[PDB]
């Protein structure tokens, strides 16, 4: 039988996770039987459907009532509570909680949906404190069953470390350095306006503001040998989606660009596939919309100076790419479910 | 400082999001 699903927040992740469900449903170990939003059904409905990147939803009909929202006849009941300690998910039957609000990265923060009744909770981010955190292609085998709280990463951090884990094993990195050159998202304010983080502040469609990452130092969550070794910055543009990793790694043995590219190449087909892809094509962010790896190499960008200097340019659908990664990671866990 | 308390209380508001990219 079937792992039964529930979404916390219904927001650019969270219904890009549920379209993802809904395009590999006949195969898949999960059913999503609820969601949690601030939002109403109605509401959620129309979101689901019409989607600004992603397009209308044409694979079957969504429709809404005062309870549920209908996705090829397919039910999910609605609740609508910004306190997760209040959520039926006991009720409900709820197995495992997406947790897609940006709100309850923290131990104490997820286990609200565990003390309502959830077993298990997978944070769409970078947990707080002590949370395993996973990247499918990269250490998603180490899960441990026993788990009841983990995360998936970051966009960014599910970009880069399958890159690094394979660039490690090849050349040996002793240092690494990234920025990621990345679509503006919903922490941004669309005109000037308050904001705790005064980068964030600033006109989103407007301007290439900078912002931390955690997401290089996360890299040494999941290869625990790089942990100390990786930093980097993003660098928010004006796209809505899409992004790309600009990655300068000193590496022990000399090398020179075609050797990093075949190399690449040759996980992408092999131990990454379906995690990366890599492409000798003159592309533009557009044309990575909807990509279902985590990071597309573009070979033409890589360059090495010294040997020991290798620079590795790399794409990803930061909405679609990491919701697949999501799915991926979700069906590992239904998988493995004691 | 309210405005510190007022993000703890409320970290899903425009005015305190901050998303790890
Ligand atoms: N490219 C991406 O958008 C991307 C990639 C990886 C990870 N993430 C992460 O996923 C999370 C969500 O990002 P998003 O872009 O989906 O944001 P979003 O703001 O579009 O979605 C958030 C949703 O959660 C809802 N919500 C907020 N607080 C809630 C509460 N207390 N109870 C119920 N619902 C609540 C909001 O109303 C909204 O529908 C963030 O942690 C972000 O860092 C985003």
């Amino acid at each position: 039988s079937m792992v039964r699903v529930a979404i916390n927040g219904f927001g650019r992740i969270g219904r890009n996770f549920m379209r993802c469900w809904l395009q590999r449903k006949a195969n898949s170990k999960l059913e999503i039987v609820g969601i949690n939003d601030t939002s109403d059904p109605r509401t959620n409905a129309h979101l689901l459907k019409y989607d600004s990147m992603l397009g209308i939803f044409q694979d079957a009909e969504i429709t809404a009532d005062d309870d549920c929202i209908y996705a090829g006849g397919h039910a999910v009941k609605c609740v609508s509570d910004r306190n997760p300690e209040n959520l039926p998910w006991s009720a409900w039957g709820i197995d495992l909680v997406i947790e897609a609000t940006g709100v309850f990265t923290s131990r104490e923060g997820a286990s609200k949906h565990l003390s309502a009744g959830a077993k298990k909770v997978l944070i769409t981010a970078p947990g707080k404190g002590n949370i395993p955190t996973y990247v499918v292609g990269v250490n998603h085998h180490t899960y441990d069953p026993s788990e009841d709280i983990v995360s998936n990463a970051s966009c960014t951090t599910n970009c880069l470390a399958p890159i690094v884990k394979v660039l490690h094993e090849a050349f040996g990195i002793q240092q690494g350095m990234m920025t990621t050159t990345h679509s503006y998202t919903g922490d941004q304010r669309l005109l000037d306006a308050s904001h705790r983080d005064l980068r964030r502040a600033r006109a989103a469609a407007m301007n290439i503001v900078p912002t931390s990452t955690g997401a290089a130092k996360a890299v040494g969550l999941v290869i625990p040998e790089l942990q100390g070794k990786l930093n980097g910055i993003a660098l928010r543009v004006p796209t809505p989606n899409v992004s790309v990793v600009d990655f300068v790694a000193q590496v022990e043995k000399p090398t020179i660009a075609e050797q990093v590219n075949q190399v690449i190449k040759e996980a992408s087909e092999t131990t990454m596939k379906g995690i990366i892809h890599y492409s000798e094509l003159e592309l533009v962010s557009s044309d990575y919309r909807g990509h279902n790896a985590s990071s597309i190499l573009d070979a033409s960008l890589t360059m090495v100076l010294g040997g020991n200097l290798v620079k590795v340019v790399a794409w990803y659908d930061n909405e679609w790419g990491y919701s697949q990664r999501v799915l991926d990671l979700a069906e590992h866990m239904a998988a493995h479910w004691a | 400082t309210s405005f510190q308390q007022y993000c703890d209380d409320n970290p899903d508001a425009a005015e305190c999001r901050i998303y790890d990219d």
